[PDB]
This record gives C-alpha cells, structure tokens and sequence, in this order.
C-alpha cells in the first residue's frame, strides 16, 4: 500500500521498509544484513523507494504541510496562489545571475544558486533529494503559481543523468 | 598586448565575454540590412517591422522569438547574404493586459518575400497561438 | 622635459580626478581600464582609453608590461600612478624612468628608502623628528601634514589633517586642519614634516603621518608618498590644487608657494564606501541603481560611479568621496549634516548611514576644546545603531502586498501616501512571510561563499582535513575571506588554483 | 500585525487634516454551467479536449 502513494516520508532509526526480515533472509540464504542496511530510511532514499528522510514526526508533518501547500486537493481543482506579484522588477538578485556560471567549463557549481534566484523566492521545496543527486526535482512558484522544477546539478556527478536521475525525473 | 577601446572585445572565453557577444548579436538584429535601410524607411514616414510591433503591443510586453534565425538557402548565391531574422519579427505581447501572439514581416529583407525560416517562424507563432488560445 | 600627454593608471575616483587636473593643465589624458571597467566614468572622460585585459587587478593593473605597452601605444609621455597599485612600487617607478617617461612622483630611491620601515626610522632620527618614546598608545589621535616639495628642496607644509575615524586601520572620515591642537603642536608637526622630507631627500607631493597621545605627545608614524585620498580637504582649506602642484613639480619647476598657506575655514571628507555598516562593515558587490549627489553651497563630490554602474567584487569598495567646507568646524558640520541628508545611494549598501550618525555624535562634536574620538573609537565605543541593508527585499508578510504611491493635498499640505493594493478602507491569494533567498550541509562539496579571487590555496590533493581547517582564502574587494573545511575527510577533487577568478557557488574541492 | 496599512511617506498632517484625508479616501473606496461555450463546441469522438477542456471545465471548482 505505501509504495502506491505519491509521497513517502520516513523517520531515521525508526522507519524501515523491507519485504523480508533479516532473519528470514538469513534462514533462506544465510546472507547477513542489519535493519539499517536492508531496511533503513537513508538506504531506501538512496535506492529511491522513499522521497524524504526526516529526524522527527513533527518534521514529517511539517514536510507534509509544505508538500500539500503546492498542490490542489484533486486533479480538477486549482492549487493555492501564494504571494503573487512580488518584486515586479529586475532586482540585484536577478543581476547576480549574470556572473553565476564559472568561466572554466570544467568547474562545478551548485545549481541552487540559480534556483534560489530565478523563482519568486527561496521556497524551492526539494523532493527526493538523495535519490539520483545529479538531478533536482522541486516545487517552486512563478508569480505565485506552483511549478515543478527539474534541474541538473553540476555539483554532483558533473550533472550526468544516471538511472535514478532518469526515473526520478520521469515519475516527477 | 593592449588595444584601443574601439577595437577591444572582452575575452569570449569568459562568461562576461559570451554575454557581451549576445549583446553584440542582439544589437545587430535591430538593423539586419544595415542602418541605411531603416533610414530609407523612415524617410518615407513608415515604421519598421520592429517598431510596428512595439507600437501595437503594450510597452515592454514583447518577448521576441527566433531573433537570430538565418536562412539556409544556397541557391543562386543566397548563402552570401543571410540577414538576421530572415525578414520576419515574431513573438508574443500583451495588448491591454491580455496576451496575444504576433508576427510582423520586414519589407527591407528580400522585399519581405517568404522563405524557409521566415515561414517556419510564422508557423511557430501560429502553433503557439493555437495551443495557448 | 615637460608633460604633454599623461597616462593614468588607477580606477574610479582618482582616475577621474587626475583626468580633470590634466584637462585643467590642458594636457591630453589617457585612461587604462580592466575588463570590468569598460563602463566606468574615467574611460569615457579621458581623451582616449586603452584596454587592459584580465578580470583581476593582478592581471589588469599590477602588470608593468601592460601599462608600459599602453603608454607606448598611446604616445603618452608621462605616468600618473594614482593611489592603489604602483604609487610606492619603486621597481615600477624605475621601469618608468627607464622607459624615458616622466614619472609624476617621488624618486624610486626615496620611495624604497621610506618604504623600508627601518630605514625610515633612521631617517626620522637623522631629521630629529618627534619620535614616540620607547610605549603603546591607548586612545591615539591620527594627525597628518600634507607636504609639497620641488626637486630643488623647497618644502611647504600645505596643512594638517585629522584622520582618526578609522576601522581596520582604514579611514572613513577625515577633517582639515587638524582641530584642537595647540600652536606648539602645530609648529612641531610642520617643522617635523619639513625636516623628514628634506632629510629623506623627498620631492613631489607626500604626506607625513603622526599619532597624538592623550597627553599630546606627538609621534611620527609613517610617510605615505603619493597624493593620499584625503588631499581634497587640504585643497579646499588651503586653496591649493595639489594635483597640479604635482604636475608643476614633475615639470621640474620650483614651488610657486613661498610660505605655508594659512588655512581658510574647515573641511570634512566622508568616504562613500560600498560597505554595509549595519553588518560588520563588510564590502558587498552590486548595482548602483540610483546615485544622486549632494549639491550646492560648500559641497564637493569626487565620485567614481554613476547611476547604472556595477561594482564587481574585484576592486576596492570606495564609490565616492564627499567633501564639505565651511567658515568654521561648526558650520562645516552643519553643512555636512545637510549634504548627508541629501545623499541617496541605492542598489547596494553604503556607509552613508554611519556618516549621518557620526556627524551627530557628541564624542565627535566635542566640548569645544577637545573631542573623544580615537583610532579605535569606531570599533570600541561607537554604538552601532545602523540596521543591516535589505534594499527592497520583501521580508515580512505585509511587505509582499503591492503598493501604489500617490501624492495627496490636504489643506494645501503635500502629503505623500502609500496605498496597499487590497486595503479594505486576488480571489484566492495567500500572503505569508516570504522565505529569504538563502540556502536555509552533509554534502561533500566545499563551495565558494561569494565571488572573488583565490589568493591562497591551503590544501593539497589527497590531504585529510578536519572541520574548521582552512581550505582557501578568497580575496573579495581586497578583503580576506578564509574558506574552511565543513567536515572531516579527504580532499578528493580540487579545481581551484592561486590567482583564479572564482564565482559564487563554485565547488572549490570535495571532502570525502 | 501583518496587515498592509496606509503609509504617509512624507510630511505630517494635523489630526484634522488626517481626519479629512481618511474620510475622503474611505468615501472614495454560484455555478451556473448552463450553456457554457465548452458544451457548444463540436468535438471529435476521440478528441483529447473531451478530457482536458470539457471535463476540466464541468468538474472544476
Ligand atoms: O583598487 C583600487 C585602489 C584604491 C583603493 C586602495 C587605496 S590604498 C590608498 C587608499 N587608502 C585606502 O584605504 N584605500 C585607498
């Protein structure tokens, strides 16, 4: 049932996801694994079964509130419009993009330095951060309307689109 | 090796130089058959294809598409004369706050005669207008 | 020989000032500009301008061969070094003379001799300058004596300056003549400056700098051999054109001025640095989206930027100098208060709010016979009321609402009123506190916190480091920004090298 | 309080002038889908707009 759902949040050292317990695996195969290795939330985020790992239930609830804050209730209704019309003009923060790309083509940089500036504000809400980290899948707002942002991340793997970046992008 | 300011260009191997290069090409799109043709058009008291759009649309609402397009015909030496924009200016703009798609043919470029990329640009703006409604 | 065509090599304000002096001389003037300075006023103001290459100062303005190439190409016959780069580079001054160009400045011998701290002390002793006994000074006042000297050894003390409002040993506000000094102190400082200059064999303009102890003990601090950025308050009180005087000296002419001119009135100078005084006086790059100069009676502006300028992180933050003059220090302060009230600079942080503050402070107004300011007063006693710069950034929820500004006349009073775009005096719009444009980590990348240049790389490839260890130093706006390892691990990728220009968010290295 | 207020950027009125200003400014300041055009459009039996226009109109609230 969980794997059907659109968003999976899990709690570190508390949430685990596995189809067969370490003991059953040992008995059938003799392979030896810990719950952290087989089940653990960070391992499942790296494998991409889970979209967010947090440290507490309160953080999980907040992440849900934020996630839903970009989405309509359903396929047919419209998403919330939040802080439309801010900064109608060219700001210093826009002018800073003119020199944000390194001069030497081999230099890596953090794409967040662009994402935090090209959208309405810093509310780039990242989803599946750890899954295929060469790729960023995030919500943002343009003139207060929600948008999904797919960006490459030169800071990781030179931004090459690996298997998990591909599947993350597709599902997003 | 230093140079007079009239000759010097920022190093194209830098972001600043690439941006300057974009500025140069953009400027070059304002007078794609040379300034003399624009002067010859104003001498008759007529707006250019660009000015007609900028007058019709709301101020600053115009977003130009395919500004740097060049024709690719090699017939009868056309490869020697490849003016930027291929003689049509295309984009979208608000009128009275409501969006519209627009194209405007430039008589200075080959008499405004329709060619390959010229047609492709009009086609693109049409498709955009239809999909966006 | 004589100057017939000058080349300058400095950016901003002093380039403009020397171009102006050259035009007053009727001399042709050549600017040189780095790639960032293609838009700067001096490039347009000079009679012609020659491109220098490279982004950094170390590429563009420090390279002797590029300035000498530009002098050759432009046919300039004289060199003016400005403030920053080469004014005390005796090796450059020598290469200039070796070129046969007129060096508008002191002899390379004296530049090197007075630059050598020990040699300068010996010279001071030989001159019988007032030496601080021993002693350390706890609240010293920083005074100075502008000197003019011809190649024939005539020396004139054009006046004193007080430069005690400093941060990081860098001046913000200065005033002339040095106030609240006894005539004995003044005579001492004048004599001392003349002696030190003749004993050093100095010629050209230069400044002798001193500290005054709370007990009035004068001490000679250093000689700065180059029209100091504060020359204007001496020009305005004394009436001298100090740059032309440098021209007259470099022409080998004797001084016109036979005796130390009596100052008229008083003058203040305020350095309009692009630094946020509400933060820790931190320089920041940005656009100059608005710049409107203080204007009118008793106000002079020397400014290196204009509306639409862009200050990149590669050069000193000084945007402008505001100079204000009056018949008395009191009147000069009143006029300064007006001028700073009229000043508006927008798009980047300036120290203008600090200037406005300090010209109102009793510690700097004084009791009429002394004042309390000292060279550490800004860092240790000034109560920094200035709030950080935010520009237009919407920061609270109410800031996100569009606003229409209207002028309303009520009983004739011109009120000016801002009307919110939804005031009940957007069918489903929500307002909430917008998030700052900031990244709120575990990641392996060390990333550059701002644009700059990489003046030092501390690590080597494959080295292991620990959290807090230095990775690089970034020079930004001639300020050091040490960047440090955020976690323990091995340097396993390393892109930077010394002298590289670097953009914000550039991955310096990977710690794994 | 995060409400957006009026703001007198420049000058000060007396209380009587403020009262005049505020009085003047104050004195100056269901679905029925029947025959909606989307019903009037003619669609192909397989036209995707039957989803993305017609339903996305009738169902939308
Ligand atoms: O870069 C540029 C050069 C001008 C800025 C530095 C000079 S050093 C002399 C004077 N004193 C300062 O504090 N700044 C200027």
């Amino acid at each position: 049932s969980p794997i059907q759902t659109d968003l999976l949040v899990a709690v570190r050292d508390q949430g685990y996801m596995f189809i067969t317990g370490p003991d059953v695996i040992k008995d059938v195969t003799g392979e030896d694994v810990t719950f952290d290795e087989l089940g653990g939330a960070d391992e499942q985020a790296k494998r991409g079964n889970i979209h967010k790992v947090v440290n507490s239930e309160a953080e999980a609830y907040q992440y849900v509130r934020d996630y839903l804050s970009f989405l309509p209730s359903n396929h047919f209704d419209n998403p919330p419009i939040v802080n439309p019309g801010m900064e109608p003009e060219i700001t210093p923060h826009d002018l800073e993009l003119d020199s944000i790309v390194p001069d030497a083509d081999n230099m890596a940089y953090d794409m967040h330095e662009i994402l935090l500036r090209i959208f309405d504000d810093g509310d780039v809400f990242e989803i599946a951060e750890q899954r295929g980290p060469a790729m960023i899948t995030a919500f943002a707002r343009v003139d207060g309307h929600p948008v999904g942002v797919i960006a490459n991340q030169p800071m990781v793997l030179s931004g090459a689109i690996d298997n998990e970046a591909s599947d993350k992008a597709a599902s997003f | 090796v230093t140079e007079p300011s009239a000759e010097h260009q920022v190093d194209i191997h830098t972001t600043a130089g690439k941006l300057a290069d974009l500025k140069r090409r953009t400027e070059e799109t304002l007078h794609p058959v040379g300034e003399a043709a624009v002067d010859k058009v104003h001498a008759k008291g007529k707006l250019t294809a660009r000015e007609r759009i900028l007058a019709l649309l709301d101020e600053g609402s115009f977003v130009e598409l395919d500004a740097l397009a060049k024709h690719r015909s090699t017939n009868f030496g056309l490869e020697k004369n490849r003016p930027l924009g291929d003689g049509v200016i295309t984009g979208y703009g608000t009128i009275d706050g409501r969006d519209v798609c627009i194209f405007s043919q430039d008589a200075t470029v080959f008499g405004g005669s329709l060619g390959e990329v010229y047609g492709e640009k009009i086609v693109k703006v049409q498709e955009l207008a239809i999909k966006t409604g | 020989s004589k100057i017939s065509k000058v080349l300058v090599a400095n950016r901003g304000e002093i380039a403009v000032r020397v171009i102006r002096a050259a035009k007053d001389a009727g001399l042709a003037s050549v600017a040189v500009y780095a790639e960032p300075d293609a838009d700067a006023p001096h490039v347009r103001l000079a009679d012609e301008a020659f491109a220098l290459g490279g982004q950094t100062s170390a590429e563009s303005y420090l390279v002797f061969e590029k300035i000498l190439d530009a002098a050759e190409k432009s046919g300039a016959n004289a060199i003016h070094p400005g403030y920053g780069f080469l004014s005390e580079n005796a090796d450059f001054a020598q290469a200039v003379i070796d070129a046969g160009l007129i060096w508008i400045g002191p002899s390379p011998q004296s530049i090197r001799d007075l630059g050598d701290k020990v040699t300068a002390r010996h010279i001071a002793a030989r001159a019988k300058a007032p030496l601080v006994p021993g002693r350390y000074l706890d609240k010293p006042r920083h005074v100075e004596a502008q000197v003019i000297a011809d190649q024939h050894g005539n020396v004139v003390v054009a006046g004193t300056r007080d430069c005690s409002l400093q941060r990081r040993f860098q001046k913000l506000v200065e005033e002339a003549p040095a106030p609240f000094l006894t005539d004995a102190q003044r005579k001492e400082i004048h004599e001392s400056a003349k002696r030190i200059c003749k004993e050093a064999g100095y010629y050209g303009a230069g400044t002798v700098e001193y500290l005054v102890g709370q007990d009035g003990l004068i001490s000679f601090l250093e000689v700065n051999t180059r029209l100091q950025v504060e020359h204007p308050v001496t020009e305005e009180t004394s009436g001298i054109d100090l740059v032309r005087q440098q021209f007259k000296i470099a022409n080998g002419e004797p001084l016109d001025i036979t005796e130390d001119p009596t100052p008229r009135g008083h003058s203040f100078e305020f350095r309009i640095n692009g630094e946020d005084a509400g933060r820790g006086f931190l320089p920041a790059p940005g656009p100059v989206t608005k710049f409107v100069a203080p204007t009118g009676p008793g106000v002079r502006m020397d400014s290196g930027v204009e509306t639409g300028s862009v200050i990149g992180g590669q050069f000193d933050s000084m945007l402008a100098k505001l100079i204000v003059t009056g018949a008395t220090r009191e009147e000069a302060l009143e006029r300064s208060r007006r001028a700073l009230a009229e000043f508006t600079v927008e798009g980047l942080a300036t120290v203008i709010p600090f200037h406005r503050a300090v010209v109102s402070d009793p510690a700097f107004i004084g009791d009429g016979e002394k004042f309390d300011v000292h060279t550490r007063w800004i860092e240790t006693e000034w109560n920094n009321t200035v709030e950080p710069f935010t520009g237009g950034d919407p920061i609270e929820e109410e800031d996100t609402v569009p606003r229409q500004t209207v002028v309303v006349e009520v009983g004739g009073r011109r009120l000016e009123v801002s009307l919110p775009g939804d005031l009940a005096i957007a069918p489903g719009v929500v307002r909430k506190k917008p998030k700052p444009r900031k990244r709120g980590a575990s990641g392996d990348a060390v990333t550059a916190p701002m644009q700059g240049t990489v003046v030092k790389v501390a690590v080597e490839e494959g080295q292991e480091v620990s959290a807090g260890d230095l990775v690089v130093v970034l020079e930004a706006m001639k300020m050091e920004n040490p960047v440090t390892a955020h976690k323990d691990g091995t340097i396993t990728g390393l892109a930077v090298e010394a002298g590289a220009a670097i953009t914000q968010g550039t991955v310096i290295a990977e710690i794994k | 309080d995060h409400e957006a207020h009026i703001k007198v950027l420049r000058g000060e009125p007396t209380p009587e002038e403020m009262a005049a200003l505020m009085a003047v400014l104050a004195s100056a300041g269901e679905r029925n889908m029947w025959g909606h055009p989307v019903d009037k459009l003619r669609y192909s039996v397989f036209s995707w707009q039957r989803v993305t226009l017609l339903e996305r109109t009738h169902m939308r609230r």
